[PDB]
DNA sequence: GACTATGCACGTAAAACAG
DNA sequence: CTGTTTTACGTGCAT
DNA sequence: AGTCATTCATGACCTTGGT
DNA sequence: ACCAAGGTCATGAAT
């Protein structure tokens, strides 16, 4: 039956809004990554990518059938995107083969190109490893996949817009937010003085930059432009996130219809506001922040990041500890067991089956499964007990750790003291000068 | 372009894109491929529409112009944008085609159930509460109008599926379509997300 | 140093070898699959692909980066072909989304395709397993590659050019060929009378065919209904060849004016002209060489390729065996004093200190020391106390048997046999 | 199609794809460039060869016609038959083109060895049979074809022409036009096979 | 996500060859 | 308006 | 292996607009 | 040809 007559008062409210939804498949205010990256960050990781330059079409076809439903080169296209160190600040994929130039070059297909996971690009991926970030369900319902990976690198505001801002600046700030939460935009601009663009330069707007980190604006950006003198007595200016596809005409625009380069200082100042060789910028902040699309400033995301880390670490804690307890538990079993290895052994063999052998250890002692397990999945090797004063040892080795972790547990202020020491850490090594 | 064919009861699927209207062309044609995404009709301007060959073709195909089409989706969320338009480039141009209602819009199946490797068990546009009705079998779950023979289950029982359009529409209903989709101010559209 | 100038009677002459040596990528007379084909059967297996249906993007993706360096779309779209039915007799992958009409069909890439390694498929890769066919090196260096999958199903003359002859008629000789080595092309004739197409029909040239079955070369013939419709007028329409243009022209007939619409000396005008009736040439890679052969030499090299398939499933199977009997046979005597040999495990020192000092209250050699003290507590209930024994007999059997298709010529036939009939029936196919 | 410049000493390098003339277009570390992306000259008719784009536009960049231009394939087998053909195409027409002796055919690199996985450390051997040996503990690769190798790479090929480059057609003469007929272009069929006798 | 030229061989159906 | 040679069209795997 | 149009938003630079 | 509205072009992730 033909059946189920509707509204387009009805059908264009309800089909509009599925689609709507798919407007959150926008960076978010924590990992920064806009899910088609997340994605590919972490299906180049599950795949463990340090090592070789794995191909691409391998790389991509294994991101796109697995946690991407879209297209091919829209996948791969996106991830290209993400390779292009000037476009990102920390390039959160390292490839090889005509990333492509700034001067309008279109890169070449899956065919071609192989890529890796970065150097910083390992950062934000850095703790999948355990219970953190809390991972969703696949589309295929094959494996899972995490919503938003737990991060590092601030990806978010070193990289809706939203400017580079160096790793530098940003891991500086997100010290002083900790410790001293509520602050002033203009005491925390001292670490940030501004957006470092890979092709940074001059940025001029001071007090344009300064009201926009709340309000979440317009500031400015200059070329590198330079002053030399040539030979035979002639102007030699010539120069050295914008785009070097038009701006290469551009220039010899101005040329062609004579209206205003190593051929007055007063017509470089023509160029440097009509022939788009000092632009810029516009700001957008704008992301998604409990589960829900928000404008925020440079107050709201480092404030959610924070609150962000505070959750990650505090499960970091909570698993690992839960992991030792366990450890410590049959460790702590198998001491006890060295003391009557002889008796152990025994009712072990006439015993029966195998689950007729653990449940025979409710005599001669009180263990649990867990204690029991690995009483007989040992081996006869190990039946060198070697451990006899070492496992002591250990009892004592793996009490320490689950002193400390489940410390920080209760402890908000030795919490932070994490936070930094990390956050510290990477300002140091995957650490950026300047611009 | 087209595929082929007395409009004895209308006939004329449209399908998304070359893959879709390539598995549909070859099982009930008493078809015509729409590429890519269609232009926002509010969105531009008149002699914007007639620039665009998805509007021309469209209109070629079939007289009408200013003065049963069935309309074959998928499930993507990106499906619907594609609905979305159409509908908007089927309503603000081509009036009393939906006026009068001949237009419908096809109700493809969502998760089919398997079952046998090698005796073959095969099922079938609700995988929410409609799913329950349908352990020791298997599933699956429908990507869009592609990975679908099969195709005759929306495509040769007509009724089978589809599902019939713009009934008793009316006006300050021309209100949310100049609201929702085509090209606001902008202010609007984050405005109906107050219901989202 | 801008060196090294040379002739182009030396240049030319050195690319265009290596070049052609990349023409030995032709059917070889054993799998009778093309590498850009016999690796995408591999990697599709490697993989495990009876499971469900699994993209293509990293379908082809993996083919494509592990086993070949070429194109994407020249690997998944060869791919494609094999998906098509009327391409092949046995569709060596089965896939699902517009394969593609015989009407001229583009297929849509790797973003839309589901596919999965087909029935009749599984016969070739079937027994890469074991150390079978011999396999090579990767081109990364990273896998290694098969040179050549062993083949269950004579892909080689049931799919230059050779043309389609079904599983039925190829087995059923094949079998004769065996238990019948020297033999005439007429007489295995009678069991292949014919290539099957999947669009067989009609096929003429019995004569022309029978030569050719030895000669490698020559031609021979196909043709694509009579009923009286409705008021008094003529019905005769239509139900390797190729419908995109078959479809116009018949049309051209009719628009030239020189198909329900009466003189059946009509269809006698189309049926040649029309190509609506419109060769063979037996060539492949024999020997890593490439060779034109016929009905004769193509399955008595296949026979011989498995001659070799199954003696090394036998040296395999067999030395796999003789490991196993032997920790077995070791671990029986182990029972005799387990006690005993729990003991010194203990008070003995490191792990490679403990099965070293089993110098003593045994003979064992390491394979046997190992699973003695990789054992674990578990099987110290060591219930095999009577079973093992059962094991030296279970498992010596089949070093029995195994070790006696080595030098039994005639019983090795036997197995080639009651395999290759097997496919005969499961896999097999009706006539055209 | 092209990609940019006074004759000085020639200078003219063609690709493989846009592939290759698009990562050799930005390591132009030495272009004092144009993909190809052809036809068997033997192997059909003048007219023909009028009609093909590749035929064409090579001939339009620089003047020539029929009464340093390097040539850079990759290591396919399959990027042979296109370093075979285009000589073809650089001979029956275009001849003092390469009777002067012009013309050379890049020499690009085969195996590059790699070692510290932080402090780089890259190698480079354009015969990975003999000459591999000069070069366990570290890492190696295998080149796959002009286009893997990065621009800045590009320049090991790039920015010192004689670093690399294979000068052409040395004392040809004549009796070598009857296996360019013979090998390439397009026979009888019957002496390609035939040439296959040395294969 | 479908256009597009070409090589590699080898058949042959459809154009051009002359007066 | 013939009968001939010649010409382009087609197909899988690559570029 | 590039070609090509459009959605969706938002801005500065070019095309019409009139007389 | 002024000064102003309108019109275009571009940018990422999708079809
Ligand atoms: C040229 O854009 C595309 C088109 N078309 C738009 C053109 C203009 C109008 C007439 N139709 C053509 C076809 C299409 F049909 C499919 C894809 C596509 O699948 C894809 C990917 O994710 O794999 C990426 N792209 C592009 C972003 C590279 C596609
Ligand atoms: C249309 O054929 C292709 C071309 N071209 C030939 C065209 C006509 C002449 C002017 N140039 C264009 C470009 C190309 F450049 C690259 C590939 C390619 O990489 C590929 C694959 O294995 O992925 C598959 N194919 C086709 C088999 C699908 C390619």
């Amino acid at each position: 039956q033909n059946m189920s007559l509707e509204d387009i008062m009805g059908e264009r409210f309800g089909r509009y809004s599925k689609y709507i939804i798919q407007d959150r498949a926008l960076p978010d205010i924590r990992d920064g990554l806009k899910p088609v990256q997340r994605r590919i960050l972490y299906s180049m990781n599950k795949d463990s990518n340090d090592k070789s330059y794995r191909k691409s079409a391998k790389s991509v076809g294994n991101i796109m059938g697995n946690f991407h439903p879209h297209g091919d080169s829209s996948i791969y296209d996106a991830m290209v995107r993400m390779s292009q160190n000037w476009k990102n600040r920390e390039i959160l994929v390292e490839m090889h083969g005509n990333n492509g130039s700034m001067d309008g070059d279109p890169p070449a297909a899956m065919r071609y190109t192989e890529a890796r996971l970065s150097e910083i690009a390992g950062y934000l991926l850095q703790d999948i490893e355990k219970k953190t970030v809390p991972f969703a369900w696949n589309f295929d319902d094959t494996e899972k996949e995490p919503t938003v990976l737990p991060a590092a690198f601030p990806n978010l505001l070193v990289n809706t817009d939203i400017p580079p801002h160096n790793l530098a600046e940003v891991i500086d700030a997100a010290v002083y937010m900790i410790d001293h939460p509520t602050a002033k935009i203009d005491k925390l601009m001292e670490f940030l003085p501004g957006p470092d663009f890979p092709t940074g330069a001059i940025i001029q707007g001071r007090d344009e930059i300064k009201k926009a980190y709340e309000t979440g604006g317009r500031v400015v950006v200059r070329s590198k432009t330079e002053i030399e003198k040539l030979k035979g007595g002639k102007e030699q200016i010539v120069i050295t996130e914008i785009n070097k596809a038009n701006l290469v005409k551009k220039i010899d625009d101005v040329r062609v219809n004579n209206k205003v380069i190593e051929l007055t200082e007063l017509v470089l100042n023509y160029l440097f506001k009509y022939t788009d060789l000092q632009i810029n910028y516009n700001f957008n902040m704008v992301a998604i922040d409990n589960f829900t699309p928000r404008q925020v400033g440079i107050v709201p995301i480092l404030s959610s990041y924070i609150a962000h880390r505070r959750e990650v670490i505090l499960a970091r804690s909570r698993f690992d500890k839960e992991k030792a307890e366990k450890r410590l538990h049959i460790v702590e079993g198998l001491i006890r067991v060295i003391s009557i290895l002889d008796e152990v052994i025994a009712l072990i063999r006439a015993s029966e089956n195998k689950a007729d052998a653990k449940e025979n250890l409710k005599v001669s002692y009180d263990f649990t499964e867990e204690q029991a397990e690995a009483i007989v999945t040992l081996q006869l090797y190990r039946l060198t007990n070697t451990d006899v004063v070492v496992l002591q040892e250990e009892e004592a080795e793996l009490r320490e750790k689950i002193a400390m972790l489940a410390a920080i547990i209760g402890d908000e202020r030795t919490m932070y003291n994490l936070m930094k020491k990390e956050l510290r850490e990477v300002k140091k090594k995957f650490a950026t000068p300047r611009l | 372009t087209p595929a082929q064919s007395n409009p004895a009861k209308n006939e004329l699927y449209l399908v998304e894109g070359d893959s879709a209207g390539g598995s549909a062309k070859q099982d009930r044609k008493f078809i015509l491929p729409l590429r890519g995404k269609v232009i926002n009709t509010a969105k531009a301007k008149m002699a914007d529409i007639l620039k665009n060959e998805e509007i021309n073709t469209m209109i070629y195909t079939i007289g009408a112009g200013v003065g049963k089409i069935i309309i074959m989706t998928d499930a993507d969320t990106d499906g619907a944008h594609i609905q979305t338009l159409l509908l908007t480039f089927f309503y603000r141009y081509m009036r009393p085609l939906v006026e009068a209602g001949h237009v419908y819009i096809a109700l493809p199946p969502l998760y089919k159930m398997s079952k046998g490797k090698g005796k073959k068990e095969e099922v079938a546009a609700w995988t929410d509460g409609e799913l329950e009705e349908l352990k020791g079998a298997t599933l699956q779950r429908y990507k869009g109008l592609g990975e679908m023979d099969q195709l005759w289950e929306t495509t040769m029982n007509p009724e089978t599926r589809t599902l019939i359009r713009v009934t008793i529409e009316d006006l300050a209903r021309a209100e949310r379509r100049v609201n929702v989709l085509m090209g606001d101010k902008v202010e609007p559209r984050r405005k109906w997300i107050e219901d989202n």
